């Protein structure tokens, strides 16, 4: 098994409801 | 010192446990990582027990309250060299009537093998349970799910899902509970699952130009690495003020590469390198932005170069 790593979920990963500061 | 920010806010759930790495590159993962909160002051205290602390060069919110909202920073000071990154990290609570608030929501832009595949995103650093990811448990719009192997199956941090007659349109929570000093929190990830799948909705992804801003100096000169992860076929290049590097620029030089993968031909890596001989002080007004297009879609992600502070 290759589990996920942080780099990995940033890249492949986005947060469409997300809100600016 | 030379600054670095991350324009993207990376929002999670409030009143759990977060780990914030430093998002570090190649020739500048060196020895010293130091955090901080907003502005310069005192790093954030690396007394083990803190709500707020450092760890394993890491930045570890305990219970991450809502008022940890806002601006941190990561300082590499090696001896000869250092860097300092402005990361920008938002905590909410959840939405009156539900399990989630819909700001902390994640997105897959390139799917995996399977009717399910869930992945529950940023778990990594939580992996440090004893070497082995810890027991997730999930959930569907809230309500439990049971993982019988006939619906739905646990392994790791993947969620597969099996081919019923089912609509699975949902937003999926993964969960998980990590002890730290005689006393667990919790830790949730939220992916919202969807239909575009089988034949090939999946458009390239920019994985390098980060929506990004660096500082740097007039006379020096630099290289711009665009990295993509999708086909063969697929095209990564760079633009200026709307407009393509000239293939007979002076300054602007740009060279593109392909990187194979074996293991799966869909998921290879493209690079391509936006040279610059010298820094002009025209390139200080606009950003510049990587683009890659494969008809089915165009991802397009920056690079700010901004003049050095007074």
């Amino acid at each position: 098994e290759t589990p996920f790593t942080w780099e990995e979920s940033n890249a492949y990963y986005w947060q469409p409801y997300a809100l600016p500061l | 010192c030379k600054e670095r920010e991350e324009k993207i806010i990376l929002v999670s759930s409030a009143n759990e446990i977060d780990v914030r790495p430093c998002p570090l590159n190649p020739n500048e993962h060196k020895g010293t990582i130091t955090w901080y909160k907003d502005d310069s002051k005192t790093p954030v205290s690396t007394e083990q027990a803190s709500r707020i602390h450092q760890h394993k060069e890491k930045l570890w919110f305990v219970p991450a309250k809502v008022e940890d909202s806002g601006h941190y920073y990561c300082v590499v000071r090696n001896s000869s060299y250092c860097l300092r990154i402005k990361i920008s990290a938002k905590f909410v609570e959840n939405e009156p009537n539900l399990c989630y608030n819909a700001q902390a929501i994640f997105k897959q832009k390139l799917p995996v093998a399977g009717d399910g595949g869930l992945v529950c995103p940023y778990m990594e650093f939580f992996k440090n349970e004893n070497n082995e990811l810890p027991k997730l448990q999930w959930y569907k719009d809230c309500k439990p799910l049971l993982l019988d192997n006939i619906h739905f199956s646990g392994v790791k941090d993947r969620l597969i899902v099996m081919n019923v007659a089912e609509k699975h349109r949902g937003n999926y929570t993964c969960h998980a509970s990590y002890t730290y000093l005689g006393k667990q929190y919790p830790i949730t990830r939220v992916i919202e699952f969807i239909t575009l799948e089988e034949n090939k909705p999946t458009r390239p992804v920019i994985v390098s130009p980060a929506n990004e801003t660096m500082e740097v100096d007039l006379g020096s000169q630099i290289q711009l690495i665009c990295n993509v992860t999708g086909q063969l076929s697929d095209i990564a290049y760079w633009k200026w003020n709307g407009s393509v590097i000239d293939e007979d620029d002076p300054v602007l030089g740009e060279d593109y590469y392909s990187v194979e993968n074996p293991a799966n031909k869909r998921r290879s890596t493209l690079i391509t390198v936006l040279n610059i001989s010298e820094i002009e002080s025209r390139f200080y007004k606009h950003p510049f932005t990587c683009f890659a297009k494969n008809t089915h879609g165009i991802d397009a992600a920056y690079i700010q170069l901004i003049y050095p502070v007074t």
